């Protein structure tokens, strides 16, 4: 039968809440395309003919973004379907409203919406179709998870979960969310069978049908955690292990800067930033060697040193002297004299005007930073700020236009 | 005298050493403390029953190569063996515990896998080695062992299971 | 319609890397022969616009998979050639489609014609050392099997472990065979009388582009003097110089090389996986092509037989 | 064809349970060394000298009574695995000082296990950070550096010489079956220097960028050949095409008396499956085929005129002086 | 081994009067075997004077003397295995026959011989004594091997245009060929100097060029010929001293070897006891006695080509075998 998808192009969350405010989360660039192109890219390259977006945050950017783009053109042989609808508020009513309109006839695929993975989805989900007829509908989803190491940058402690599972067919008899727990309480009775915490969570749920029966009948399920705890303690969720193929998924920006530097490394291989997946004519790049990427017409200058794990944009004339490494730089943007920039993001159009040392950051679009500033690590800097020509930002500043969600204004500290 | 095998207190084991001395050729859990006088190099504590002739050579190569503090053999106890199938990391006797078999997240960070078995075989063919029964002068070990890595008459101590 | 959707269905392809490289060329040829048919154009210069456009996003799709512009720029040479003995024409959509007819039957032959040159390359008691898993090197391995008995020692390449499947085929053929580790090239070389490999791409000057192994191979082959023979049809003779300003180079998931199970060092260390390795033209002792075991230096002429030097750059 | 080489699959269930002719010691040190929970040359070399150490006072009466009894040990020793030239000129050192003291037992049972000290002290560990001295000052400030596989001298320097402010950038290249690189990657990453990883047929993309390729010796033959790990003279090779400079550190006792002109002789053949790729694998069950034969050497040979430097514990010496300071040296 | 290549040590089988091959065609192959015709171009004069006696002998026509000349040569190469010289011949008369078109024809036909041998035997040894001639200054030391009636030609011919040059004769067992080059050196007055191949790197030291003969230039640029060559050739390198070969463009043979192995001849190893320690050889079973008539030199050995259309860099034989298709 065709293989369909639901994509929740709403992130049900407030993490990335200085940027989510006025950006939707599957929109903002990961390696200089959005969120919402890898995993409909992943979605495609899996072999999915029926995509489903539904989109309730900002939905007029997500659906006017995704008309100019890959999948709504006729070519495509992956329908995107955009669902708008401003009444959703998780994934449990996003999901139970597939059940008001019978969306899906068999084995669908949800992902989450900004899932990052070269993933193909044919062993897993033919084994869940073998043990889906032969044990007469008894499993219902087939969760994928990748074959992590439990201190991976990729493993961030709020999406940290361990399972006990049967281990002779992968059958998830416990799961839990190990957020903050020292000592992990594994009930009995599920014995009469690993228990595994190198499973990154990956967020690639293969749940058939009966799943939105599932939270159609029992309101109270918000999301997939609450849907797999509340079955857990009643029918069947399978597994499927995968160790030779990527999957993330970006829930906070720490996750974020993990899942970035590893599309610019080529761990996502088909998905790599100079393969242009997305196919437009403004993010063609150029992998040169120490995984260097270059735009078209970029204009280095002179002596500037690019050291490895360089993304850099269309337009992005550099100073010189400078000792740009392990960043993303953005479809166009103005790059000063003697600037440092290590493990930074820079989103499309920057002013970073000269000899500024950023550390570890997030600049977002339109963003304006002066002479001689010095952005300590995990500084975010959001839509169209300014900071002065003598900063120096404390280590996790956040700065917005919107004094009330970020800790600065339109300039730089202490100031409105 | 690498190894100096103690029977409890029977030609199934006298026997199953085809070894040249026990401490049933002299005769004199706690047995072994009463069995210090002897020359405490590496014992090798075997059982009164239940034990069917399985081949010592490869338990006793799970103390000789890993050099394991301890080294047991298994044919309401839960035992938590490493991915390699040869490492003890979880052993809990006691069923009685409440409903919850809790497991320090430690040892899921270092070890990932842990594979459970449900209700092996005790054979109680221990291989301690010799400060185990002096660390017990100054089951009831086994269950403890497990627990003392991640106490110290020597390191971080290592315990190997056979199956 | 239905081109159109097979169209970008071969580019799609061609990215995300979903069979053989003749195979590659033959599925070029009938995608190829469909451009040219089932498109309207009035002369040759417009089909020759739609040609290149088309090879040129195929080209880019992948740009390390060359089989698919080297039958783009087959298929313009035959069309500039049919069109020339004819000087809008109406019997050229036929003329070209018989051409690449003629093309897709001197294809399906390739294998053959370098199988049937086996006898002449491999003795008696001979030990020959390969590298990769090619198609064309086995039939050659498989041809000269038949009539006399020797030793290959196939060194696998060491990412993707495809010398093994090489020594799977050669041994269920009767070859004595030995899997090496790729560490072992320089130590076992020694031994070894010639060395038969496959490419990817022949560039124009007699380098080629092929398995990771092979430069590491040929400079072994080089210092112990062996000779280092090359089985590759004229599919994969590519007008392209290794220039520095275009990348042949292709690089793959350092999931091959260091596993993601490594864990937080991995957010360190750089792993690079390439899988091709440039091998220059002066460790190359004979090109076995389908028509012939012509040098490296005739390579250029055999460019100038196949590919007009207005189509070289597309 | 590397048919005079023994090639091996546990040497423990035939002998005797308690301890038999070979000593306790000698059958756990066996048994790692086959299992393989030592791999280092050096760690080998020290592995048998202090389980040896055990044998000494164990050991009750002296010289040619202890001199006939060490052979059993390591005749079950080489069974295990094959002894390199670390263990060899320890066992030749060692019968030299025995058969040297003769005429109390007592006094002499300590002086040996004392003296077996002695000998890792002034030739594995004050040789080793002698080594580090040499090649601090030719690790320049800013270079590449192309290692191979885990080396616990080569690790010793590049960490001793990052500890003294050098900042160079290492690039491990590793091979298969063995992927110890993976050791000598992890511990040196702990150290801060950045890193890179590949494996050995990308020996010559990576070679470009590469200043100096440092290798290890698992002994140095008596012609000035480096007998190593399989991949080092194939790297060797290219690095000579890639003209990078290309330097060996070994300790002197090491050196040893045996020329080799070629790659196959004395290269040890360890166990064929573990070429088993587990993909899916398609070499699984590779003994189904009778033509298909697996190879898997241990060592490799290159020649002197592939290599540079030799960082010797005394001087760097050009690999020409390997039968110099076998002369200058007993 | 060499166990595809043939050993031999013929014509006791067939009739006084043979019909079942052609007389002047026995008379050839008879020649060859004993060793009375030898040399690249004196067997193919030999081979096409043959021929041209066989077709003047023909009596009906394309398909037919093919097919009847076809045993011939597989007479020919029983009797002594044929040069890549005499198979372009036989090449180049068959493709003549064929294109015979419907007892004039035999006219036609044994004409065509004469232009084949004036033309691309003697005409091209003009062309390429002439080339040759610039190569060979005053003063200068050349050293050739063997016996060539090319090389001996453009030694003599470049002596008597007044060039004032010396030559060294270098030579092999057990055909000892190269004293015929070094007493027809002396009947020309060129002074001259003989000795054996184990001798060269002796006398490389002094040589200026050397200038060697082919008997056949395959498709790769390696140059077969007698089996000296390509030893003298290296040695000639190592002393940094040119190589020089000369050929005809007819040799060129579209075969292509690497090593010295794939087609080379043996000839009757009783060659090579010398007076005698080696005369029962049969008798010890664990020896053999092993002469190669051939050997090829690789294309980065050899500095230039000769040819009757110029000098070429013997990377470049390819164009000429393209060119003259």
């Amino acid at each position: 039968p065709p293989l369909q998808a639901v994509l929740v192009a709403d992130s049900f969350d407030r993490r990335f809440f200085p940027i989510s405010k006025d950006q939707p989360r599957v929109l903002l660039p990961l390696a200089n395309v959005a969120l919402i192109d890898y995993t409909l890219e992943f979605l495609t390259a899996t072999g999915v003919q029926e995509t489903f977006v539904f989109c309730c945050w900002k939905a007029a950017q997500i659906k006017e973004h995704l008309l100019k783009s890959k999948w709504c053109r006729p070519t495509s042989l992956n329908v995107v379907r955009i669902i708008t609808s401003e009444l959703y508020r998780s994934l449990g009513d996003v999901l139970r409203d597939v059940d008001a309109k019978a969306l899906v006839r068999s084995d669908f695929l949800l992902v989450y919406g900004d899932v990052i993975s070269n993933i193909n989805i044919t062993r897993a989900l033919e084994e869940h179709r073998l043990r889906r007829k032969l044990e007469k509908n008894v499993s219902v989803m087939t969760m994928i998870f990748k074959e992590s190491s439990p201190s991976h940058p990729t493993r961030c402690h709020e999406d940290n979960v361990v399972v006990a599972v049967d281990s002779t067919t992968n059958r998830v008899l416990h799961f839990q969310k190990t957020q903050g727990l020292r000592r992990f309480a594994f009930p009995l009775s599920l014995f009469q069978v690993e228990v595994r915490y190198d499973l990154l969570d990956c967020h690639i749920s293969i749940c058939s049908p009966q799943v939105a029966q599932l939270f159609t009948d029992n309101f109270d399920y918000q999301t997939r955690d609450d849907f797999v705890r509340g079955l857990l303690v009643n029918n069947q969720i399978h597994m499927h292990v995968t160790a030779k193929e990527y999957g993330a998924r970006v829930s906070n920006l720490h996750m974020y800067s993990a899942v970035c530097a590893d599309v610019i490394r080529r761990w996502v291989y088909p998905l790599t930033p100079e393969a242009n997946f997305t196919d437009s004519t403004t993010q063609s790049c150029t992998h040169s060697r120490h995984n260097i990427y270059r735009g078209p017409e970029v204009s280095l200058g002179h002596g500037s040193i690019l050291e490895e794990n360089v993304l850099l944009g269309s337009g992005t004339v550099i100073g010189s002297n400078c000792f740009i490494t392990n960043s993303v730089i953005g479809p166009g943007c103005h790059i000063g004299d003697n600037v440092v920039l290590d493990q930074t993001y820079l989103w499309q159009g920057v002013r970073v005007a000269a000899g500024a040392q950023i550390h570890q950051s997030l600049l977002c679009d339109n963003a304006e930073v002066k002479e001689r500033v010095t952005l300590k690590p995990r500084s975010v800097l959001t839509s169209q700020v300014v900071v002065g020509p003598n900063i120096t930002l404390p280590e996790g500043s956040v700065i917005s236009l919107h004094p009330p969600d970020a800790e600065e204004d339109e300039d730089d500290g202490e100031f409105s | 005298m690498e190894f100096q095998a103690v029977v409890m207190a029977i030609w199934y084991p006298l026997n199953l050493l085809e070894f040249e001395e026990v401490i049933v050729i002299v005769c004199i859990a706690d047995s072994l403390r009463y069995i210090y006088p002897k020359l405490k190099t590496d014992v090798l504590v075997l059982s009164c029953d239940l034990i069917t002739d399985v081949a010592l050579h490869e338990v006793v190569d799970l103390f000789r190569a890993y050099d394991a503090s301890l080294a047991m053999l298994m044919r309401r106890d839960f035992i938590g063996v490493d991915s390699t199938g040869k490492r003890l990391l979880f052993m809990a006797n006691e069923a009685d515990l409440d409903e919850e078999l809790v497991i320090k997240g430690s040892i899921l960070q270092k070890h990932p896998r842990i594979r459970f078995h449900t209700g092996l075989v005790d054979a109680h063919l221990y291989c301690l080695k010799k400060y185990i029964v002096d660390f017990l002068m100054e089951s009831e070990l086994i269950p403890y062992l497990v627990r003392k890595q991640f106490a110290s008459s020597q390191k971080s101590l290592d315990i190997y299971s056979f199956i | 319609s239905e081109l159109s959707e097979r169209i970008e269905s071969f580019v799609e392809t061609l990215k995300r890397g979903g069979r053989s490289s003749e195979e590659m060329a033959r599925e070029t040829l009938g995608l190829l022969r469909q451009i040219i048919t089932d498109h309207r154009w009035s002369n040759a210069g417009e089909l020759m616009e739609l040609i290149r456009r088309e090879g040129r996003r195929m080209t880019a799709a992948q740009p390390s998979e060359t089989t698919v512009g080297n039958m783009v720029r087959r298929v313009l040479k035959i069309i500039r050639e049919e069109y020339g003995r004819l000087h809008h024409y109406a019997q050229l959509q036929s003329n070209i489609i018989e051409a690449i007819n003629e093309l897709l039957v001197e294809l399906e032959g390739t294998m053959e014609n370098i199988a049937a040159q086996a006898l002449e390359h491999i003795h008696s008691n001979e030990v020959i050392m390969t590298i990769g898993f090619s198609r064309t090197v086995e039939a050659f391995l498989k041809e000269a099997a038949r009539k006399r008995k020797f030793h290959v020692i196939v060194a696998e390449c060491a990412p993707f472990c495809q010398g093994h499947e090489m020594a799977v085929n050669l041994s269920k053929a009767g070859i004595e065979t030995t899997v090496m580790t790729d560490a072992a090239i320089f130590a076992v070389m020694s031994r070894v009388n010639k060395v038969i490999i496959g490419t990817k791409t022949i560039l124009a000057n007699g380098a080629l582009r092929a398995v990771t192994g092979t430069h590491t191979l040929a400079l072994a082959a080089k210092h112990h003097s062996t000779p280092l023979i090359v089985c590759a049809p004229m599919f994969k003779l590519s007008p392209q110089f290794p220039n520095e300003e275009d990348s042949f180079h292709k690089f793959v998931a350092p999931e091959e090389v260091l596993p993601f199970t490594e864990g937080d060092i991995l957010e360190k260390v750089s792993v690079h996986c390439p899988v091709f390795d440039y091998v220059p033209p002066e460790l190359i002792t004979l090109f076995i092509s389908n028509i012939g075991g012509n040098a490296p230096s005739y390579i250029y002429r055999l460019m100038s037989e196949l590919y007009h030097p207005d189509d070289h750059v597309l | 064809l590397f048919s005079h080489l023994p090639q091996y699959s546990s040497l423990t269930q035939f002998m005797s349970i308690p301890s038999s002719v070979i000593h306790p010691a000698m059958v756990r040190l066996g048994l790692q060394y086959s299992q393989g929970l030592v791999s280092g040359s050096n760690a080998r070399c020290i592995a048998l000298l202090r389980a040896l150490q055990q044998v000494i006072q164990d050991y009750t009466t002296l010289s040619r009574d202890l001199v006939n009894k060490l052979k059993p040990y390591m005749s079950f020793l080489t069974q295990c695995r094959p002894l390199s030239a670390s263990m060899h000129n320890a066992i030749k050192f060692l019968n030299k000082e025995i058969t040297s003291v003769g005429s109390r037992e007592e006094e002499a049972k300590s002086e040996l296990r004392a003296a077996i000290d002695r000998y890792v002290q002034e030739k594995i560990v004050l040789a080793a950070q002698a080594i580090s001295r040499f090649a601090y000052q030719k690790i320049s400030n800013g270079d590449v550096i192309l290692v191979y596989g885990c080396s616990s001298l080569v690790s010793r320097i590049l960490q001793e010489a990052w500890t003294e402010g050098r900042r160079f950038r290492v690039v491990v290249v590793d091979s298969r079956p063995w992927l110890e690189g993976r050791h000598t990657l992890r511990s040196l990453v702990h150290a801060g220097v950045p890193a890179s990883y590949l494996l050995i047929p990308a020996a010559s993309y990576v070679l470009p960028e590469v200043s100096k390729v440092l290798l290890g010796a698992h002994a140095l033959l008596a012609n000035g050949s480096v007998m190593s790990r399989v991949g080092t003279a194939q790297l060797a090779l290219v690095a000579r095409a890639h003209n990078v400079p290309v330097l060996v550190c070994c300790e002197t006792y090491k050196f040893c008396e045996r020329v080799q002109t070629d790659a196959f002789v004395s290269n040890e053949l360890d166990d064929p499956d573990d070429l088993q790729c587990k993909r899916h694998v398609a070499l699984a069950n590779w003994q189904n085929h009778a033509s298909l034969r697996l190879l898997n050497l241990v060592y490799d040979v290159t020649p002197p005129e592939l290599v540079d430097l030799v960082i010797t514990e005394l001087g760097m010496i050009p690999c020409s002086s390997v039968p110099v300071v076998l002369r200058v040296k007993s």
